[PDB]
């Protein structure tokens, strides 16, 4: 099942469009569910994105003006249950034993955060911790720089292979796990 | 506009133009401190005119007529929007003059037949029997193969012939031993399983001492295994730490060579700076500013609903008094058919609602005039801003200075 | 009877053990036989235990130099063993066949070893069997050799599965089989190879030679120098590299792939003429025909075998060495069998040790 | 059980780092993925207007028929007819010719129109006509060349009618222009026509009408740039803050447009901050300063706030932002018990502490001031935010009480979770005070003291249920953060579980699930004095 | 005399060849010799063998001979158990063997791991080494502590004087706050106004409603008879007469504040006049400038 994952779009502010390769490789369609973390900020981007696929979710970030977004939710897609937040709600921004905190309030089998500003991707635990990056490339306040970076999962029952992609100019690089369901 | 004055401070600073004490508005100046301004003002950003005119004040009239209209040039090096010149060069409203500064302060039978052949007859001779030689060589190489073939042959019947021979002698050794038992069988074979199966208890133990000799070899091997495993691992954690350590002791070392240097740049530039008023105090003024704007917004904001509850107890009113007027006014004609005085006080109820509406009128015609008011006194406040009498003042003597000069000139164009 | 019970108690030379401690290591644990420990190292090389799990199969059975050797392994199972014990690999040396027998007081022998942990009560167990070819157990019904004779061991073997799995490929097995050709088997599964080359020994078992069965070589010198005594023979690998080796294999098999491989001049030793044409009819019958067991299949093999003896019989005359005959190839060659035919007669004679020369 | 020091856990996020990490491969040129994209003039006039829409001759002969009828039109004093009919020929006769064809009816539109109030009556028509050039003209260079539009606006007087058109316009402009560039004119006649809108603007107008009209003005407003021109970018802001006072929202664009510029030339200068760069920075710095207050969204203010001051940060204004957070403070008390967006009122206090939640690790991240107590700015905020009438489930504030720590704890830390750029912090300075780190531990131990306080008064409240959260959280964090070599605080937290069990309101799955996790997690082998603490660890349960 | 070389070059290599390959034989013959005898050797070993295999064989046949005497089941189950008890012994004392055997070789195993250990000298200096590091390293925290004092402190010297640059945004700032100030605080009185406006409004509104029905009453009451009617009607002219005299006081107030306004725009006029005139008179003196230049072109040039 192919289900789309996206966190901190920024996009008035920050990123008033995707770039180019990435909008392409934005098919329609083909994704079954799409869950935003926050701070995509507008209902207009909400909209290309259920345009992109109908099956939206979106967890209240900062800038999301919609507060009636929750502040988190647990989605669940293969056999996962999977947690969502904007890690503006991360206490040490990323705090893994936080995170299990949060797996362990919510028993959850995935979680995905976009506020913290780093490509993280973490399972241990055997629970399974997702930073995608702003797939914009929102710029992060503690870095020089990010490229943007978003991946898609092939989510299948007890198991899920991932598809890690970034932009790196012309140059979509893409990487690869399976995570799985022991 | 006192923030504007402290752009003032701003601008007299960065001119190099002093504050002279009272110089803390435009309102002090004469033209000159302004127009040197200027001067200053090309001469940092258009020196090629800039340089031209001295902030030395002229004299020569003319000469200020001149060198305004070189000012006037100098709006030219961009054009400021508004008109120009000495006119305004003498003493213009403030507003004029502060946007025109702030607009500067922004840039800144032959015998071999017979013998030959008997010679030749030699090789032959050794040729033949360098072949047969060769014959009896190869004969020999083939004998030598045949035999030891036959060799390699008799070595393997021979060892066979040993192994039938081994059998031979277990099997006659053997054959013997049951000869040897037949007198007492039974007895015998009694007697031997017997002895046999005390012999293996005797093994069994031999293999319980060999047993307990052997536990504690074995346990000593442990003990020493765990102890090399931990030291070694020990060992590996030690050095890691201390390759760590000493990393970044080594960066640390960097950065306080960085910090060092750069804080001697910062004596350096302690020395340089500047003691001027601070970021806080504007902020503070801002602030409070801000505040004045929040509390007249909301005092608006109150105003608002005031009007707006205001309005709709009128409405009510409205209605109401309609509706009174409707029920009063019927039954006083009702009555007022039965009298002609009654009549009269019908009269009187009609004029006296009528004069209700002329005094409400009367009253909204006041606040309109009121409303003039405003405007007049802002346009008055707008004419006083241009000192608009002083400058009838001004220009009248100005003009009679130059009327009587241009006289002067016109006799000297005469005379001359 | 007991004639055999005393060769057997000769023959099952005795116990090996090996297994893994706690301070790090997997390790060999004493036991009780006649050692040698040189074949000790290569019985340490035929350990699975020996990588801790390649693949930690639980129990192999073996031949080495003529002499059977036996193997259990369970890491530890849950028992009242010395906790020290991470691993263990229990095994048994012998000269003999019957792998079952053998698991059964193996089996006797290491439970009760797990209830107590002494293995000298497990060598008085040793001893029994040792004293009388049977053996009580406390953690066990008994065991007996009368429960399991050896044609019982030979009757496991399912020659018709083997024959539905391999075709054709059995008519290269079965031509470098009667031939006395050596046989090698490849599936990377030791419990596979183990089941498949224990059933080789079957087919055409009435040319009886059990010992042929070494179920596991090493590519050793000395363990291939030990295959090297035999010629006519069968060893079991669980790697690909002996396939490289027709100067050393007759035929390759292997059992990962269902495959069976012809030497050199195998391919016209077992082309299929005549007689190998009539093998893979039988064969494909072998498959297809229905009315005959494993060992019935043996029986109509025996049938053709009886042929080929009777072939060179007449022909052949019983020589001054009296145990065998010698055969006028040149008069069977008059006999002008179809090529394969006689070309299987005389390679059977050698087979038979029967040639002219 | 004394003021038991809290003490803490030592972690190298680096070494969890790769322990947590998975490793993904980077995956081969060109392979799979789910989505790899492997008998009156007029009325004639006008009747033959409708036959030339739908069929004409040749272009040359319908430019003869314009010139015709086009004449008589101008001899046509008429008003009426002649907006009437002109409003039916004027779509067919942009459909084909070009721009000055038309102009010339624009020319005799202002000359007949002018003398008489009638083209306010014609305000509809006049309307349909710029509709008509919308739909037949779409680039605004022309039409700047068409400066017959300028006459066409200054012919109006009705405000109403003029922000209508200016809707429509700037809605088809924005529907044409998808070039982010720039024309001074442009500007010009554009920024007119904004401010034309902006003070058409009262007190009065509906809110949503205000918003609408804002947020078109906002999406040009977007459009608006001049690429590497930060000083002109910036100018044009200031004013545009000055005239386009009347909504915020769009204000805030302005904010944002400020940040990302500022962001955007601190990151292309690489360090390599200049006099300028550094100016600029501050420049910026305070236009947003000073704009927050000009604001009226509190909450969203105190986003802008921290934004504010992470911009700080990253831009080297350190007391700069401490005036940031005061007013953050300040702002604290402002919070209204229940707050109204959607037109609905509800409890600021949770989203409140989802700021103060993002702020707090925000604090760390600081460089104090020496001369100011090292960190007293917490306490403020956090007195303070305690000062706050919260009612009950005050329970968040015990949320942000254990959060606190975990802040605390990485101050604790010899070295802190994250280090930006040449941003410094206490750490960078200290290394690892043993009297920071002393101090910084009382207060956690004052933290502990309140919590036990409520605590154990919730177990008085019987809120056993929400204090039991809270328990649970008290102890997860002790665990995240803490070292049971203080045996006596690794005891304190087996009073917490089992405290927790005897009064039993927690859900025992959860509390059973916990002890498998606190088994799983003491199995580590620093853990054992965990593991210690997860067997000694029994669970009274629901169950 | 008919003579060649080849005879004599090739006649010598013929000799070479035959006395060489004559050796040849003469050694391969040895050899053959050799193995001829080894061979036979071999032979008559084997018939040694066979005939010693012969009298084992007669050997065998007369002990076969003895045990015929009695129950062959006797016989061979003495055999067997003879075959017992031998491999008995054999294993046993072979085992004693391998007992020492294997004894000696743990014990010469477990010397391995002693000599192996029969690091921690190196942790121990390790560990002081380590603590050295860190104790400078705290140390040097110390001076970098202090040194980022200095850099906050001078830092915020610098940054509290803001750059000329940063006061440019602050006045413009400042000039739109008073462009605000202005409009915001007239705005704002002049809504007092209309305050005051629908104040006054309502106020009236709401005493015309009640003297309305009051005096509505007060007719009905009247009316009833002629001479309370009548002082209605007396009552009435005063009543309206005070409400003539609000509206005279009001028509006052608005000819009161008309004059101010008059005077006060008249004033206006008056000075939009004169403020013409004074950019009149400023065009004047202008010309007086211009003339004035004119006329000295004509003067420097006349009189110079």
């Amino acid at each position: 099942m192919l289900v789309l994952v996206l966190g901190d779009l920024h996009i008035p502010h920050r990123c008033n469009s995707l770039p180019a390769k990435f909008k392409k490789l934005l098919v329609p369609g083909k994704i079954q569910h799409i869950l935003c973390t926050g701070n995509l900020c507008t209902k207009e981007s909400y909209d290309y994105l259920k345009t992109l696929a109908g099956d939206v979710h979106i967890v209240r970030g900062d800038f999301d003006e919609n507060l009636n977004y929750p502040e988190q939710k647990v989605v669940t897609v293969g056999q996962f249950k999977i947690g969502l937040i904007h890690g503006h709600q991360v206490i040490p921004w990323g705090d893994m034993a936080s995170l299990a905190l949060l797996q362990r309030q919510f028993d959850v089998d995935i979680l995905i955060s976009g506020h913290t500003h780093k490509f993280e991707a973490f399972e241990h635990e055997n629970k399974f911790y997702i930073n995608p990056g702003s797939a914009t490339g929102a710029y992060n306040a503690l870095e020089t720089n990010i490229i943007p970076s978003f991946v898609l999962m092939d989510i299948q029952a007890s198991t899920v292979v991932t598809y890690v992609y970034q932009l790196i100019g012309d140059d979509v690089k893409v990487e690869r796990i399976e995570y799985k369901k022991p | 506009m006192e923030e504007a004055d402290r752009i003032l401070i701003h601008s007299l600073r960065q001119a190099g133009t002093a504050v002279p004490p009272d110089v803390q508005t435009l309102r002090a100046f004469t033209t000159e401190l302004v127009v040197e301004a200027v001067v200053r003002c090309l001469r940092v950003i258009n020196p090629a005119v800039g340089s031209g005119l001295s902030p030395l004040l002229p004299l020569a009239m003319s000469a200020r007529f001149r060198l305004a209209m070189s000012l006037a040039q100098a709006c030219m090096d961009l054009g400021y929007p508004l008109e120009l010149g000495y006119q305004n060069f003498l003493y213009p409203s403030e507003p004029d003059l502060r946007d025109l500064l702030l607009f500067l302060a922004e840039r800144l039978r032959r015998p071999e037949q017979v013998t030959w052949a008997a010679q030749e007859q030699e090789l032959e001779s050794l040729r033949e029997q360098l072949e047969g030689v060769n014959r009896s060589i190869e004969e020999v190489e083939a004998d030598m193969k045949t035999l030891g073939v036959s060799f390699v042959q008799a070595e393997s019947e021979c060892r066979h012939s040993k192994l039938s021979t081994a059998e031979r002698e277990q099997a006659l050794r053997l054959k013997s031993r049951a000869v040897e038992l037949l007198p007492d069988g039974t007895a015998n074979l009694a007697k031997l399983q017997l002895v046999v199966e005390n012999s293996a208890q005797r093994v069994i133990h031999l293999a319980g001492q060999w047993e307990k000799h052997r536990v504690p070899l074995l346990a000593e091997y442990r003990h020493l295994r765990k102890l090399q495993d931990c030291r070694e691992l020990e060992s590996s954690r030690r050095l890691a730490e201390i390759q760590e350590l000493h990393q970044s002791v080594r960066a640390a070392a960097e950065e306080a060579r960085r910090k060092e240097e750069v804080y001697k740049q910062l004596m350096s530039e302690l020395e340089t700076l500047p003691r001027d008023v601070s970021r806080l105090a504007y902020t503070q003024r801002i602030l409070e500013i801000v505040g004045n704007i929040r509390k007249q917004k909301e005092e608006i904001t109150k105003i608002l609903s005031d009007t707006k509850e205001l309005q709709k107890e009128i409405n009510s009113l409205s209605g109401k008094l309609d509706r009174t007027f409707a029920v009063t006014d019927e039954l006083v004609f009702k009555d007022a058919k039965k009298d002609d005085a009654v009549r009269k006080a019908y009269k009187y109820l009609a004029a006296l609602h009528e004069n209700c509406s002329q005094l409400i009128q009367t009253i909204e015609d006041t606040g309109t005039i009121m409303r003039e008011v405003r405007d007049l006194e802002e346009q008055i406040e707008t004419e006083l801003g241009k000192k608009t009498l002083s400058n009838l003042e001004k220009i009248r003597e100005d003009y009679r200075a130059l009327r009587q000069e241009n006289a002067g000139l016109l006799g000297r164009v005469r005379e001359a | 009877m007991a004639a055999a019970e005393v060769a057997d108690t000769q023959l099952m030379l005795g116990v090996g053990l090996i297994e893994k401690d706690t301070n790090g290591e997997v390790l060999w644990v004493w036991c009780y036989p006649s050692t040698t420990a040189t074949l000790r190292n290569l019985l340490l090389r035929k350990c699975c235990l020996t990588d801790e799990n390649k693949l930690l199969h639980p129990f192999v059975f073996g031949q080495y130099r003529r002499t059977w050797f036996y193997i259990t392994t369970i890491e530890v199972p849950d028992s009242s063993i010395l906790k020290k014990v991470t691993h263990f690999s229990i095994v048994l040396t012998a000269k003999d066949f019957n792998p079952e027998k053998y698991a059964a007081f193996t089996r006797i022998l290491c439970r009760m070893y797990l209830k107590h942990g002494s293995p000298v009560k497990m060598m008085e167990s040793y001893i029994a069997v040792l004293t009388k070819g049977i053996c009580q157990s406390e953690e066990n019904g008994s065991f007996l050799s009368k429960d399991f004779d050896a044609r019982k061991a030979y009757l496991a073997g399912s020659i018709k599965d083997i024959v539905s799995q391999f075709g054709m490929e059995t008519v290269i097995l079965h031509t470098a089989l009667m031939l006395k050709k050596r046989i090698v088997v490849y599936h990377p599964k030791i419990e596979a190879v183990q089941e498949f080359t224990r059933t080789l020994p079957a087919l055409v078992w009435h040319r009886q030679d059990w010992t042929i069965l070494h179920s596991y070589v090493h590519l050793n010198a000395d363990e291939l120098e030990a295959l090297q005594m035999c010629t006519g023979y069968v060893a079991g690998f669980v790697d690909l590299e002996v396939s490289n080796r027709p100067d050393l294999y007759d035929v390759f098999v292997n059992l990962a792939e269902s495959e069976i491989t012809i030497a050199p001049l195998a391919k016209e030793a077992m082309a299929m003429g005549k007689l190998h044409k009539e093998m893979g009819q039988l064969i494909v019958q072998s498959a297809e025909d229905p009315e005959k067991s494993e060992s019935h299949v043996i029986q109509d093999i025996a049938l053709k075998t009886r042929e080929i003896f009777t072939n060179l019989a007449p022909f052949s005359e019983v020589s001054a060495d009296g145990e065998k005959r010698v055969l006028n190839l040149e008069a069977l060659k008059q006999k002008r069998f179809p090529p394969a035919t006689e070309n299987f007669l005389y390679h059977l004679a050698a087979a038979e040790q029967m040639l002219k020369i | 059980m004394a003021v038991f020091p809290w003490h803490s856990r030592n972690r190298n996020y680096k070494a969890e780092f790769a322990s947590c990490r998975l490793e993904a491969v980077p995956l081969e040129f060109g392979d799979y993925h789910p989505l790899k994209p492997i008998f009156p003039k007029h009325l004639l006039f006008r009747s033959l207007g409708l036959n030339l829409a739908l069929a004409d001759p040749p272009e040359s002969d319908r430019l003869q028929i314009l010139n015709e009828a086009w004449k008589v039109i101008t001899k046509l004093k008429n008003p009426q007819d002649y907006i009437n009919c002109a409003e039916v020929w004027v779509e067919y006769t942009c459909k084909h010719f070009t721009k000055r064809e038309v102009n010339t009816v624009l020319a005799d539109v202002i000359k007949h129109m002018t003398p008489d109030r009638a083209f306010e009556d014609s305000y509809p028509q006049l309307q349909l006509i710029i509709k008509k050039v919308i739909a037949h003209f779409h680039d605004f260079s022309v039409l700047f060349s068409v400066e017959k539009f300028l006459p066409f606006l200054d012919m109006f007087q009705k405000e109403s009618v003029r922000v209508e058109v200016c809707k429509c316009i700037m809605d088809a402009f924005i529907k044409h222009q998808q070039e982010p560039t720039k024309d001074p004119v442009i500007l010009n006649a554009l920024l007119h026509v904004c401010k034309t809108m902006h003070d058409s603007v009262n007190a009065l107008t509906l809110e949503d009408e205000k918003r609408m009209l804002s947020y078109l003005i906002n999406g040009f407003i977007k459009m608006v740039s001049f690429g590497r021109d930060f000083e002109q970018q910036l100018s044009f802001y200031v004013e545009s803050r000055s005239m386009f006072c009347n909504l915020e929202p769009v204000l805030v664009q302005l904010i944002h447009s400020v940040n990302r510029l500022a962001m955007e030339t601190r990151k292309v200068m690489k360090g390599n901050h200049s006099r300028k760069t550094a100016a600029f920075v501050r420049a910026c710095v305070a236009y947003c300063f000073i704009t927050i207050p000009s604001l009226a969204g509190i909450f969203t203010r105190l986003n802008l706030y921290l934004h504010s001051g992470q911009v700080a940060l990253a831009n080297q204004c350190l007391s700069q932002a401490d005036a940031f957070f005061k007013a953050a403070i300040s702002l604290v008390p402002e919070v209204p018990k229940m707050i109204n967006i959607d037109g609905k009122m509800r409890p600021s206090e949770s989203f409140l502490l989802e700021f103060l939640c993002n702020f707090f690790s925000t604090l760390l991240i600081v460089p104090d001031h020496p001369e100011h107590g090292v960190l007293f700015l917490v306490r403020e905020l956090l007195n303070v935010i305690q000062d706050y009438t919260w009612e009950d489930n005050s329970d968040e504030k015990i949320r942000i009480y254990t959060c606190v720590l975990h802040l605390l704890s990485a101050m604790s830390q010899e070295t802190y979770l994250y280090h930006i750029d040449k941003v410094d912090s206490n750490d960078s300075l200290y290394g690892g005070d043993s009297k920071f780190l002393a101090e910084n531990n009382k207060l956690c131990e004052t933290v502990m003291a309140q919590i036990l306080e409520h605590l154990k008064t919730l177990a008085k409240d019987e809120a056993l249920k929400r204090q039991s959260s809270l328990g649970l959280s008290f102890f997860n964090s002790i665990l995240a953060h803490g070292d049971l070599r203080n045996n006596k605080l690794n005891q304190l937290s087996v009073n917490l579980w089992h405290l927790a069990q005897r009064h039993g309101c927690a859900d025992t799955r959860t509390m059973v699930k916990t002890l498998e996790y606190i088994k799983k997690q003491s199995k580590q082998p620093d853990m054992t004095h965990l593991t210690e603490l997860a067997l000694r660890l029994p669970l009274q349960t629901r169950t | 005399l008919g003579t060649s070389q080849l005879h004599r070059r090739k006649v010598i290599s013929l000799n070479k060849q035959i006395a060489q390959k004559t050796k040849h034989l003469e050694e391969l013959r040895a050899s053959h010799t050799s193995l001829q005898a080894r061979y036979n050797e071999a032979k008559k070993t084997l018939t040694e063998l066979k005939t010693y295999s012969e009298k084992l064989d007669k050997e065998q046949a007369a002990l076969e001979k003895i045990e015929s005497k009695a129950d062959p089941s006797i016989l061979q189950n003495l055999r067997a158990l003879v075959a017992m008890n031998e491999n008995l012994k054999s294993q046993e004392q072979e085992f004693k063997a391998h007992c020492r055997e294997e004894m000696t070789r743990l014990q010469q195993e477990i010397e391995n791991l002693k000599a192996e250990r029969a690091a921690m000298t190196h942790d121990e200096d390790l560990d002081r080494r380590y603590n050295m590091e860190k104790e400078k390293l705290y140390k040097i925290r110390l001076l970098q502590a202090r040194r980022n004092r200095e850099i906050a402190i001078l830092h915020r010297k610098i940054d509290e004087v803001p750059s000329r640059a940063e006061l440019i945004q602050y006045q413009k700032r400042f000039i739109e706050l008073y462009r605000q100030i202005s409009a915001v605080h007239k705005e704002t009185k002049q809504f007092f106004t209309l305050y005051n406006t629908l104040d006054d409004k309502k106020v009236y509104l709401e005493k015309e409603i009640s003297l309305l029905n009051s005096i509505h009453e007060n007719f009905s009451q009247a009316m009833a008879s002629p001479a309370a009617r009548d002082q209605f009607l007396r009552q009435m002219e005063q009543i309206v007469e005070g409400i003539k005299q609000s509206r005279m006081k009001m028509e006052k107030k608005k000819q009161e504040n008309k004059m101010r306004r008059d005077q006060l725009n008249d004033q206006y006029l008056e000075l939009l006049e004169k403020q013409r005139l004074y950019f009149k008179t400023v065009k004047e003196f202008k010309e007086e400038g211009r003339k004035n230049e004119m006329l000295l072109s004509k003067v420097k040039a006349k009189a110079s």
